[PDB]
């Protein structure tokens, strides 16, 4: 047994291939369509896979008028994390991903503006992994 | 080739229909051509068989590897017995322009054989200069070609050409002219060593085989008792070496029933089986021990899941028809015996020469379906075993993975539906003194069987 | 039916076999089936002015073509069963394999079903 | 993979859809055959020996901007334009193994509120085949489709004559004077048929 | 790295070019039904983008009938977010928005008066991107 | 069909050529077909009273239209094709493209296609 996790402090991130690095959170999912269907003579019903949708949720902190500005364009978010107890690192592309929803506005009393950011991604790429 | 569309035509025969075949058979083949003194692989291809042993009915080769190629055998393993005087059919060609005719090329067959292997040589109409070197076989005409007059390349295209399969051409000296005219000049002093074989003879190919593996092995259409008993104790010998053979014989042409039955009674082995009949196919028979060879490649063919209870055969006819109780003695003796059914000649019941005895659970002993079905899980278990012995720690976590190794092979015989049930556990008992190839296990299994009976009460 | 007979032509040396007399070898109706289909399959369509349009393959034009490999895969069993299936002996042609065995060189198989090859009913009142 | 090709012959057009199939393509058999009853004895089916036209259809959208592309207008102008084409078109789908004569029976396109430069289309092809209308024997039978064009004006070649142009381009070969009867071609060509030079520019009829 | 955040005490409301300085939280959110369809050949399902909704909400705390005096009737808002530690500033204006419902009355016990008001807008414009 | 030539008509010099020897310069059925087609798309419809409703075009009434960019390429597109459409020798024309290469100044593009770039299928019985 030994320490090799990994912490968010470790993530880059490349939004279009620029550092943005003001995003203290971030998921992406990639889940698929598996239809079930029961089958007359096995007991236990038969799952069978189906299309592949990737969905990604990405907040942060506001710190300029980035996303608004990018409205519901095409783009590419390059996700990096790497171990720093030892060497290697994974790396992760969305191949084609675009915004559910813009974060036009959201604030709140003295509290810091906190952007929210969901969308969806055609495919994915694994670069590296570890 | 050049860029292009190119198509050719091929008979259904030609198929590759080696594709789902199963099962490996040996045999200590008599041959006129091929490969002498070692053990060779055919995969179930008559045209395989053509060139690698040629075609001679005569010869027990072509003649009992038709038929074991006519049992779907996956793989046959032929050894070519010979007698010893072994001889390649020889030639030397000579030259010319010396008057002393000097000699200047050996030819020599590719295998020993002693068939007629014929050399013509003429002047090529078209040039002096060259001439045509047509290789025969008897009276029909083996492969032709034209050459130039030095004598290295003549053994070179000699060699070079794709027909020449059957003969090799050696140089023995240098010389400027073109050789002789000859025709059809016979490559004399070769011998296939068919003649007169040795009874010790067949105990070199039983020793060549070892060293292979084979689900089972028949002799070479012969009843010589002294094979018989010779080749029942070499089985007997691999068994404890772990190899588990299964032979099969046939009784010798003039045996009658009582012959047959007490042959088989005499030895009641579960790996040896008697064939109590002979055959027909084409009009040209098959003594009980040649029908054996058959009989074995069936039994291989089926592997695991079939059986051979009521297969229809191949041949034609069978000489000795016997009635129900003729029959029932006859299987009862541990002899297999074919029934012809309808013009079908069917084989009856999957027996062996074990059934004397057929104490309780050793009544399933008595069928070759259920021997080839044990004898397969212990050669699978006896590779897992080897991969092991002394290379993986001899641990609970090791003895583990040994047992989901096993355990896992057999559930792959449950998804064959060949297996109701089975267990595999650890021998607690032998598992007391182990050491680092010596841990012990126990299984059970209980083998699915073919439908062979009905019984109909019709009620009114 | 009465399909009749036609003369051996050894498409390896690309002439005609002759007996020993000088006389050219004939060979069965069957025979001259197979010969008739790998003739018509080597016989370029709409190109040989002798024969009509029936006659001929079009498959040496399907090289060029730019259509992808699985493409091309049903057009050689297009084409090559809509030459065969003019002769009237054809019953079925069909189980056609391919087998790209360099990144773009091809081998396929096919097999042919002749009208004697069908299965008859046993039956009568 | 899977593809779509549509290679239309009338117009030398050879389209590849640029888009797969949406959802799922299917294809149904039905063996044509009557149903008939018979007194105390009930129903019977009788097969009919002729075959039954089955048809293909399935739904696309042509973006905008994606390989090979064209604008979705001129491309549901072009597919519009086959509608109406007498002429078959062959219809290749890889991956679902279809290869045969078709043509277009019913087509439509759609603007959905977004999206306004992609067009939705649904397509739908039905099975097609042809109606073919002395010293009786057998010999080969009509089988092979016809689905060859050439162009309505034909270039003399240097080895080129008069009737093997007839049978190159307008079939029996016989068929000559057709081509020489028509003024222009009378007009270019000497007065001899026989005589012919290479350029010179003919019009097969029809 | 260093401190560029944004808090919501920057932010700066004009509903309806007036200043309603009271409302101690705003989100606004531009979202799109991105149609999502299952392509035969290709394995991962194509997303299709498709028209934009505007949605908002904004509540504060009440200090007279303004919002149920408006009524339903279209008008603006104007919202504006300025960095102090460095200059620059965020401008967006709902382009034509409407309430989707009056908070006619709120109150209980003796909590303050808050008010909650939330609809719909048409479109927006980005006058500032920081 | 038997269309018959015409006499060419310099567009460019607003004159007939002419031989030397003086006689006007007669030219192909084709080239007829050309020199129709320009001169009907110039001849403004319904205006100039020697011609019937069916020549002419109405394209310089659409200059003082208020329809958009849009719908006037529309109408350009309809009025064009319309105007040729009547002659017997067009088969069709289309794949009208525009450019917008000022604000407001545009410059489009039309491809003609005749009955003879038709193409025939070969066959028969």
């Amino acid at each position: 047994e030994e320490a090799s996790f990994l912490n968010g402090s470790d993530v880059v991130i490349l939004i279009d291939g620029v550092e943005e690095l003001y995003m203290e959170e971030i998921k992406a999912d990639f889940e698929q369509d598996e239809q079930s269907i029961k089958l007359l003579g096995c007991q236990n019903e038969i799952s069978r896979v189906g299309t592949t949708k990737g969905s990604f949720s990405l907040n942060g902190y506001k710190t300029d008028s980035k996303f608004a500005k990018l409205g519901f364009r095409s783009f590419e978010i390059i996700y990096n994390l790497s171990n720093s107890e030892t060497l290697g690192y994974e790396s992760i592309r969305l191949k084609n991903c675009r915004l559910k929803k813009l974060p036009l506005i959201n604030s709140k009393a003295g509290e810091i503006v906190k952007i929210e950011v969901e969308g969806s991604f055609r495919g994915y790429d694994l670069l590296n992994e570890l | 080739e050049i860029p292009g569309f190119y198509n050719r035509f091929k008979t259904q025969a030609e198929k590759s229909t080696n594709t789902g075949l199963k099962g490996r058979l040996a045999m200590p083949i008599r041959a006129n051509w091929g490969d002498v003194g070692k053990v060779v692989t055919i995969k179930n291809d008559l045209r395989q068989l053509k060139n690698l042993f040629g075609d001679d009915m005569n010869y027990s080769a072509f003649k009992l590897g038709k038929l074991a190629l006519l049992g779907n055998v996956k793989e046959l393993l032929l050894y070519r017995l010979v007698d010893g005087n072994q001889k390649k059919g020889t030639l030397t060609l000579k030259d010319t322009t010396e008057n002393s005719a000097k000699d200047v090329i050996k030819l020599e067959t590719k295998y020993p054989t002693a068939r007629n292997f014929n050399v013509t040589i003429k002047s090529n109409l078209v040039d002096s200069d060259k001439k045509d070197f047509i290789f025969f076989e008897n009276t029909k005409q083996l492969f032709s070609s034209s050459i130039k007059g030095t004598i290295d390349e003549i053994v070179l295209e000699i060699n070079s050409n794709l027909d020449n399969e059957y003969v090799i051409a050696t140089k023995v000296a240098d010389s400027d002219t073109i050789l002789a005219n000859v025709v059809n000049q016979a490559l004399e002093g070769g011998n296939d060593g068919c003649t007169s074989i040795t009874n010790e003879s067949y105990l070199k190919a039983l020793e060549e085989f070892e060293r292979y593996s084979f689900d089972s092995f028949v002799l070479d259409g012969v009843a010589d008792e002294a094979l018989q008993e010779t080749t029942k104790a070499w089985v007997a010998k691999n068994k404890e070496l772990g190899k588990d053979i299964l032979l099969f014989l046939g009784g010798k042409t003039e045996d009658n029933i009582k012959q047959i039955n007490d042959k088989s009674k005499s030895f009641n082995d579960e790996n040896i089986v008697n064939v109590g009949s002979s055959a027909y196919y084409e009009n040209i028979k098959y003594t009980p021990s040649e029908v054996a060879v058959y009989i074995a490649a069936l039994s291989v063919s089926k592997g695991i899941t079939g059986s051979i209870c009521n297969a229809k055969t191949i041949f034609e006819e069978v000489e000795p028809r016997l009635s129900q109780s003729e029959v029932k003695e006859c299987l009862k003796s541990g002899t297999l015996v074919l029934d012809f059914d309808d013009g079908d000649v069917i084989i009856v019941d999957d027996v062996n020469t074990f059934k004397k005895y057929v104490d309780d659970k050793n009544e399933a002993m008595g069928y070759i379906s259920n021997i080839m079905f044990i004898n397969t899980i212990n050669k699978d278990t006896s590779l897992k075993r080897k991969e092991f012995v002394g290379k993986i720690f001899n641990d609970a976590t090791g003895q583990t993975t040994v047992i989901c190794a096993l355990k896992k092979y057999f559930e792959e015989l449950m998804s064959q539906g060949i297996i109701s049930e089975f267990n595999v556990d650890i021998d607690t008992e032998l598992q007391a003194t182990a050491k680092a190839d010596e841990f012990y296990w126990k299984w059970d299994a209980v083998k699915v069987d073919v439908m062979k009976k009905i019984y109909g009460t019709g009620y009114l | 039916l009465d399909l009749k007979g036609s003369f051996l032509f050894d498409f390896e040396k690309g002439e005609f076999v002759k007996n020993a007399d000088g006389t050219l070898k004939k060979c069965d109706k069957v025979q001259a089936y197979k010969q008739w289909c790998q003739k018509a399959i080597l016989t370029p369509r709409y190109k040989k002015a002798a024969y009509t349009n029936i006659y001929g393959s079009e498959i040496k034009d399907l090289i060029a073509s730019n259509l992808s490999q699985s493409a091309k895969e049903l057009e050689i069993t297009r084409l090559i069963k809509e030459t065969i299936l003019v002769h009237p002996y054809t019953k079925e042609v069909g189980e056609f394999s391919f087998n790209w065995l360099e990144n773009s060189r091809l081998v396929e198989y096919e097999f042919d079903v002749l009208t004697i090859d069908d299965e008859n009913i046993v039956i009568d009142g | 993979v899977i593809d779509i090709y549509l290679k239309n012959e009338k117009e030398k057009i050879d389209f590849h859809f640029p888009v797969n199939p949406q959802d799922s393509l299917s294809i149904k058999k039905e063996k044509r055959f009557e149903t008939v009853d018979i007194v105390n004895l009930g129903e019977f089916d009788i097969k009919k020996e002729g075959e039954k036209i089955r048809e293909i259809s399935f739904k696309t959208f042509l973006p905008n901007l994606y390989s090979e592309l064209k604008n979705p207008i001129e491309v549901v102008a072009m597919l519009e334009k086959w509608v109406d084409q007498a002429e078959p078109l062959r219809l290749i789908i890889t991956g679902f193994g279809y290869n045969g004569l078709v043509t277009i029976s019913s087509f439509s396109n759609t603007q959905t509120a977004g999206r306004e430069e992609d067009r939705d289309i649904e397509i739908t092809f039905r099975t097609y085949r042809e109606l073919k209308i002395s010293n009786t024997k057998t010999d080969l039978k009509d089988n092979r489709p016809n689905t060859q064009t050439k162009s309505k004006i034909y270039t003399v070649k240097a080895s080129d004559t008069l009737y093997k142009i007839a049978k190159n381009l307008l079939g029996k070969g016989s068929r000559w004077p057709e081509i020489y009867n028509i003024p222009e071609n009378k007009k270019v060509i000497g007065k001899n048929p026989n005589i012919i030079k290479k350029g010179k520019l003919v019009i097969p009829s029809k």
